[PDB]
RNA sequence: AGAGUUAAAUUAUAACUAAGCUGUAAAAAGCCCUAGUUAAAAUAAAAUAACCCACGAAAGUGACUCUAAUAAUCCUGACACACGAUAGCUAGGACCCAAACUGGGAUUAGAUACCCCACUAUGCCUAGCCCUAAACCCAAAUAGUUACAUAACAAAACUA
């Protein structure tokens, strides 16, 4: 299973080709690792702003 | 993943920016790097003011790195990343995705510790 | 209650090294006599092996180092 | 030395079907090149283990075990090579050794063929311990060594006077 | 053990502004090349978390990151082997701040002290020594039992 889930990732993976694009495109899409919790042991999410 | 690169670079315009992480990618790739991903958290007001390369910083770029590296090699990228003048300040972490959660069954209470002492009648 | 055992090692220790320093330079010469003294009991008793065993001088290239001698 | 060779591909990955089949990225993913170093132990100790033994399956038994103490000595020697004043591995390094000896007694003591062979295998070189364990300090080292030439000197003149004799009685003897 | 890094302080050093600043139970001496604010390398030391109790054989270890890594299929065992707080020694480098010593100021009958100010060896790094501590949890290691059973106090009593 391990070998066959990287065999997948690694179609993913960065390379001399992809470095142009795939740079320009992580220019273009911010995340958010942000989170917060409540009281109740609940997750709470900003992107809703 | 294995290792977490947390690059935060002086803010600057789009070419130039892209032109940082890209020779910083590559950089990777010759220290032997194999490169997942890139992520960009955006440009933020640093939480302090960052004095690197005879500058004073107020603002920042942040981007993650997530890469596979022979363990040898992070000293060396460590090396790269300190002498150019466009970081701000890097990190190199062991990626957060490999340690993985063990479950909290819960919380056991602890009793009152007994027989401290002994039976003596004061 | 137990100090007063203390206090009797501390009092004789405290005297004891004020002591070495006036009789310092005392002691000095008496060690430095003894080391000499050590030297020659050894090379006493490796001469009387070499004889006891029937030869006349120590043998080729015995020089008998200084060993207690060495300087400090 | 030896040399678990980079493109190794890591212990646990090596007997999953197909393996090889596969692009040159993911079998670089589990080569000993992005490796630990633990990786690279545990490849160094099923090799050895194979080269060595009779039966790899036996961990219990008491060569499989000198095998692989054996391994991991090696390791702390790399380690202190590199780090000179660490003394906790120095603890660890000198005391294993010590563990790995006292099992090399107990197998000449009891499976001599077998400790023959390990001792030949793994290089491992067996001295009994001397009687008397003694500081020797600078007066003692200095008098042996004294009455050490003193002695080759007498069993020498011995030998001087005794081919005089010869000489001199033969040289008599014919006339 | 290595290598890399630094948030809060602190300081060289300028810029303004003020004549004082520091210091005590109270003063004096010291400093005014001082003080407050604004800027700041190096050095050293690691708030809170910790009401946690982990790692290490012990001494010890609680800023961050990575590399290497925590003997034994696990009984006891030296005078043998390898370590070992602080202080101290040798050599080279560092020096913010602390400080034996010493010099000033008080205090006092005296004050070679306690209190005030300065400053040094030293505390730091590299390399080598030194091998000592109330190195004490004053409770040896390894297996066990809670039976019999209170000198006193303390951390209950005991077997092999
Ligand atoms: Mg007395
Ligand atoms: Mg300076
Ligand atoms: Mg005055
Ligand atoms: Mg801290
Ligand atoms: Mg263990
Ligand atoms: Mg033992
Ligand atoms: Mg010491
Ligand atoms: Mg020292
Ligand atoms: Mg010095
Ligand atoms: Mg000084
Ligand atoms: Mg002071
Ligand atoms: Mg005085
Ligand atoms: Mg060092
Ligand atoms: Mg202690
Ligand atoms: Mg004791
Ligand atoms: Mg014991």
């Amino acid at each position: 299973q391990e070998v066959l889930q990287l065999q997948e990732e690694a179609k993913t993976f960065i390379t001399r080709e992809n470095l142009e694009a795939r740079v320009e495109e992580a220019l273009d899409s911010p995340k958010s690792y942000n989170w917060a919790i409540t009281r109740e042991g609940l997750v709470v999410r900003p992107q809703q702003k | 993943p294995r290792y977490e690169l947390a690059l935060i670079l002086k803010a600057m315009q789009r070419p130039e920016t892209a032109a940082a992480l890209k020779r910083t990618l590559e950089a990777l790739m010759d220290r032997g790097a194999v490169v997942r991903n890139l992520e960009n958290l955006g440009e933020r007001m640093l939480p302090y003011k960052i004095s690197a390369h005879n500058q004073r910083h107020s603002r920042g770029g942040y981007f993650l790195v997530d890469f596979y590296a022979p363990a040898t090699t992070v000293e060396s990228m460590m090396e790269h990343l300190s002498r150019d003048i466009d970081v701000i300040r890097p990190n190199i972490v062991k990626h957060p995705l490999t340690q993985e959660v063990k479950e909290c069954e819960g919380i056991v209470p602890v009793p009152l510790e007994e027989k401290l002492y002994s039976t003596k009648k004061r | 209650k137990n100090i007063l055992k203390i206090r009797r090692r501390k009092m004789n220790h405290h005297k004891y090294r004020k002591l070495v320093k006036r009789t310092r330079f005392l002691r000095r010469k008496v060690r430095e006599g003894r080391l000499r003294q050590k030297q020659v009991k050894f090379e006493r008793d490796l001469k009387r092996i070499w004889q006891k065993a029937g030869l006349k001088e120590a043998p080729a290239g015995w020089q008998t180092p200084k060993i207690y001698l060495k300087n400090q | 030395q030896d040399d678990p060779p980079p493109s190794m591909l890591l212990l646990d990955y090596q007997n999953v079907p197909g393996i090889h089949k596969v692009d040159d990225v993911v079998k670089r993913l589990l080569s000993l090149e992005m490796a630990n170093q633990k990786e690279k132990l545990k490849i160094k100790k099923m090799q050895l283990m194979n080269k060595v033994l009779e039966n790899p399956e036996d961990t219990s038994s008491l060569e499989a075990r000198i095998v692989a103490l054996t391994v991991k000595i090696r390791n702390y020697e790399e380690h202190m090579q590199k780090h000179r004043k660490d003394k906790a591995h120095k603890r660890f390094l000198l005391m294993s050794i010590d563990q790995r000896k006292k099992m090399l007694k107990n197998l000449r003591e009891t499976n001599y063929a077998v400790f023959e062979k390990i001792c030949k295998e793994l290089g491992i070189e067996y001295t009994f311990p001397p009687p008397y364990h003694r500081k020797a300090h600078r007066r003692w080292v200095t008098k042996k060594a004294l009455c050490t030439q003193v002695f080759r000197e007498v069993q020498k003149l011995k030998k001087q006077k005794r081919a005089l004799r010869a000489a001199a009685v033969a040289a008599h003897k014919q006339g």
